[PDB]
């Protein structure tokens, strides 16, 4: 009797919110299911007060809170976006990947999802700035923690058995220019503020 | 003409730009940029300091596993005290010894060092050394890649450095009549029970805390062997077995 | 000369504060701790790995147990060996890779 | 050597934190490595490193040293002279040595790597802005008091991108513990001995 | 990267060299078409006296 | 994009999906709001496979699961609602609390007094059937961990300076009371037999 | 632009002349002996083996 909008349509936009992102490299599927009604499946957010971003060169579909009316405070007070705030050593963390993000970039082009690199290679870049408990161990304990909560936030897949990890295409749009210079003049700001 | 030829060469820099006046500006503000970072001016510096570091690290790997040799002819020779202290047969006791092995790969190591270290001293800002430090990384790589084959072994695993020689000693004199090593001689016997005599030394001197001359675990587990053995040697095992502190099932 | 003189009060305060031996000799619990470590290192040259440190150390601390005069641990032993090669790890003594 | 090794970890680690300064030409970074390297190099314990590396060139000598020490701990006297641990640590201290140098060339290595990944920067447009947007992000981070907890788990602007909504609490997604999986396993503890006259003839 | 450092400037100095050349010719140049705007006036202050 | 969707509704429709339910008793005006809007609440649920059930008399509004049957199996498992199995203490809190609750609507009638009872009462009887911990002080703890868990499902209330709780709605719609009923049983038959 | 391009594409048919109009004779029977020859040729030596 009633409209049911497209079974697949509704796939796609729940498997969207699930996940917060989708991937043409893993789910080619859904993520051309929601590239066929963009105006759909940005409709249906719209209630939700969350939004759809693109970027079809690397080939992400991301979730975004709407700023419609939300308050500029923080988007991560709507009461759905579960996952908590970022941190700044997460936020540190975020900028190495992100450096190395753009790094293979130039080195392979938009190339495919696989950004990877190998754990070793954190090691030497965060003892410089969280220190250097002595203990191997520790400071892998530690990393390792770090890049589990951040792929809470989906930046990274979990370590394999190659202690390898690929930075998830997301990085490039939360370490968008434009949101590291406003983290920077907080930054700033913040150094200023250690006198 | 000349922004083309620069284009040609260009890495990274120039790809945004044409090849016109408009992008002169573009190719002049890189060539300033380019000559304040001064590197091409660093060439023989760093040409030199990657020959030394390079060298110093190749040495290095080179003599520790030289010296990681030289601990396993120590080896030797503990397990042959350790074996002296028992007979083979009744006048007799079993002993070992190494010979070095000659194999192509640690031939053509041995010729690549000796060019390495005649390339220090050639006046030529280091190319020389240069390319004997790049053939023997080369060496080096080529070994780590194919790891399975018998040069890479014979170059990088210490103890394939090595051959490995069993002989049978006269107890009241230096007197030698014996050698298992290079012609096993194949004896469907006496192969079996040399080994399992030298395996049972040696893991009896591997279980005895230092200093010991009586194993701690004196438990040992053995198999048919014996049934490759014949009656006459399997008691020689039981004995040998019983002589070096062992108790076995 | 006498400009090391004055100079040198500096560099006998900063160590006196700060390097690891001396600290280490100036706590009340020093005799203990390097009669331990020494103990552990002294019976091998390669670096004792975590575990056979931690088990071998569990050992030695059980026989200062009659030492009565410093902290006995009542309970459990091996949790006390952790604990202290942790702490040795926080202050510089032993660092493990 | 011990202490060698302290003065390479500082040496790199100095190399590390001065590559972050964003207003470090290429030139600068290869010049700030060759002169800290050679500074090492030059200062006493460096001196100490160069000759031993050198004594490696003359590698003859070190092993006529670990020869006769080998020679010199087996003469009777020897055992009255050291302990056994004594006699182990001298006869393999030339091996020692080689081990311990290792440590610091590790160090070099990896000082070389930092080096190598700050070689290639001619990024495109957009990777130029982002990068000159993250180095001054990095310096900027030095400077903060690292070792404190509660900077580190401070709270950052950065907006919500791949946000999730997740753990719609439906009551209807209920389940229970359920019993059935109570089959117990009885305890066979008796003796299951032998019957010698069924062994074949 | 030394290497392609060395060539890139010295393949790139010929071209700021044949630059500032080409900027010289073409202020002159410059120059002297303003000049040939003058010229009418000159020979008409001429032609009138 | 058109226009937007009423902020009061979407703000309703955010708190339901937050807490899974709402009601009259503490927000009548979300749960007003959403009463008011019944068909567009469930066109923004429909791409969600969601839907709303309700139950005026007990003032209870909650989410429940719009899907049609065995499109991929007989049994669902709807993306965005993850089916927890609790525990065996949970379940038998979860019992005790429906008998409860089902003896005082019998009492006061549905919903027309809020069912309410004691911690004290409480503790002794998971003693009964779970067994003492190790002291007084244990058995506090075990059962304030479940009631918070609880409340985090929405079940049950905090206690107040009395130390009672009021039994939420939301209780008379679980999904397998036969489950819960029979595990009861079971459970009484097993303090029975062990002894 | 055009030719400064094929010197750079170019496999030693082209190094012999330089990058001016005088070097155009040179341009064009290269251009022509590939097109006509290398190209056909080329393609069926590559088809029958």
């Amino acid at each position: 009797s009633e409209t049911r909008t497209l079974q697949k349509i509704r796939e796609a936009t729940q498997e969207l919110l699930k996940y917060g992102l989708l991937e043409e490299a893993s789910k080619p599927n859904l993520y051309r299911i929601v590239l066929s009604h963009p105006e759909e499946v940005t409709r249906i957010l719209e209630p939700l007060d969350l939004d759809i971003g693109i970027d079809e060169i690397r080939g992400l579909l991301y979730v975004k809170v709407r700023l419609d009316e939300t308050p500029a405070q923080d988007e991560w007070a709507h009461p759905l976006v579960r996952r908590q705030r970022l941190n700044l050593e997460q936020s540190l963390l975020v900028a190495i990947l992100r450096q190395h993000f753009v790094a293979w970039e130039q080195e392979s082009g938009t190339g495919a999802s696989q950004a990877q690199i190998a754990i070793d290679d954190l090691l030497p870049q965060l003892q410089i700035y969280l220190g250097d408990p002595g203990s191997e161990s520790k400071e892998r304990t530690r990393l390792l923690t770090l890049l589990d909560q951040l792929k809470g936030h989906g930046l990274v897949t979990s370590p394999d058995a190659h202690e390898r990890i690929v930075i998830r295409p997301i990085i490039a749009h939360l370490a968008d220019p434009i949101n590291l210079q406003a983290l920077l003049a907080w930054l700033r700001e913040q150094i200023a503020q250690q006198t | 003409k000349r922004m083309s030829e620069a284009k040609r060469v260009d890495t990274g820099a120039l790809v945004e730009a044409g090849a016109d006046l408009d992008d002169i500006p573009v190719y002049l503000q890189r060539l300033q940029e380019l000559t304040e970072e001064a590197l091409p001016e660093k060439l023989n510096r760093f040409l030199d300091y990657l020959n030394r570091s390079s060298d110093d690290g190749v040495t290095q790997l080179l003599s520790h596993i030289e010296h990681e040799v030289l601990v396993i002819e120590e080896r030797l020779n503990e397990l042959n005290e350790t074996m002296f202290r028992v007979d083979f047969q009744p006048d007799r006791y079993l002993r070992l010894d190494t010979k070095k092995v000659v194999h192509e790969s640690l031939r053509t190591l041995e010729k690549a060092q000796r060019q390495l270290n005649a390339a220090r001293f050639v006046d030529d800002n280091g190319e020389s050394h240069y390319k004997a430090l790049q053939v023997l990384v080369a060496q080096l790589r080529d070994a780590s890649e194919r790891n399975r084959t018998l040069g890479a072994k014979a170059l990088l695993d210490p103890r394939f450095r090595l051959e490995f020689a069993v002989s049978v000693m006269d107890r009241q004199s230096g007197n030698v009549i014996e050698s298992r090593t290079g012609s096993q001689g194949g004896s469907g016997g006496e192969k079996e029970i040399i080994a399992s005599y030298v395996l049972t030394a040696s893991l009896s001197y591997a279980l005895s805390p230092a200093g010991s001359r009586y194993p701690l675990f004196g438990t040992i587990i053995l198999d048919e062997a014996f049934s490759r053995s014949s009656h006459a040697v399997a008691g020689r095992i039981i004995a040998a077995l019983r002589e070096f502190g062992l108790h076995a099932v | 000369m006498e400009e090391n003189t004055r100079q040198r009060t500096e560099n006998y305060i900063s160590a006196k504060n700060q390097h690891p031996a001396w600290i280490l000799l100036a706590t009340r619990r020093a005799p203990l701790v390097l009669s331990a470590l020494k103990t552990l290192f002294e019976k091998s040259h390669d670096g004792i790995p975590l575990e056979e440190a931690i088990q071998s150390l569990s050992s030695i601390l059980i026989e200062h147990v009659s030492q009565e005069q410093y902290d006995i641990n009542q309970d459990n032993p091996f949790l006390q060996a952790s604990r202290e090669l942790r702490e040795w790890i926080k202050r510089r003594l032993i660092v493990e890779r | 050597f011990r202490r060698v090794e302290d003065s390479w970890r500082e040496a790199d680690r100095a190399l590390r934190q001065s590559i972050i300064g964003e207003q470090y030409h290429r030139g600068d970074i290869v010049e700030r490595l060759l002169n800290d390297q050679d500074a090492l190099l030059n200062t006493p314990e460096g001196r100490v490193f160069d000759s031993f590396q050198q004594q490696l060139r003359q590698s003859s000598e070190l092993k006529a040293m670990s020869e006769r020490l080998r020679v010199i701990l087996s003469h009777p006297s020897a055992s009255d002279a050291l302990n056994r641990l004594q006699r182990h640590d001298l006869r393999w201290l030339v091996k020692r040595l080689v081990d311990e140098s290792q440590t610091v060339l590790q160090a070099r290595a990896r000082s070389e790597r930092d080096v190598r990944g700050f070689m290639k920067t001619g990024l495109a447009a957009e990777h130029h802005r982002v990068g000159h947007l993250l180095n001054e992000f990095l310096n900027l981070a030095l400077k903060l008091d690292w070792q404190r907890q509660m900077i580190r788990k401070q709270e950052v602007p950065l907006p919500a991108v791949g946000v999730a909504v997740t753990g719609i609490p439906a009551i209807e997604r209920l389940r229970f513990k359920e019993v059935d999986d109570e089959a117990e396993q009885t305890l066979d503890l008796s003796n299951h001995a032998a019957d010698l006259t069924q062994i074949g003839d | 990267e030394l290497e392609t450092a060395r060539k890139q400037q010295q393949s790139l100095q010929p071209v700021a060299l044949s630059w500032e050349k080409y900027q010289k010719q073409e202020r002159q140049l410059a120059d002297w078409l303003t000049l040939e705007s003058l010229l009418p006036l000159w020979f008409a202050q001429q032609a009138s006296h």
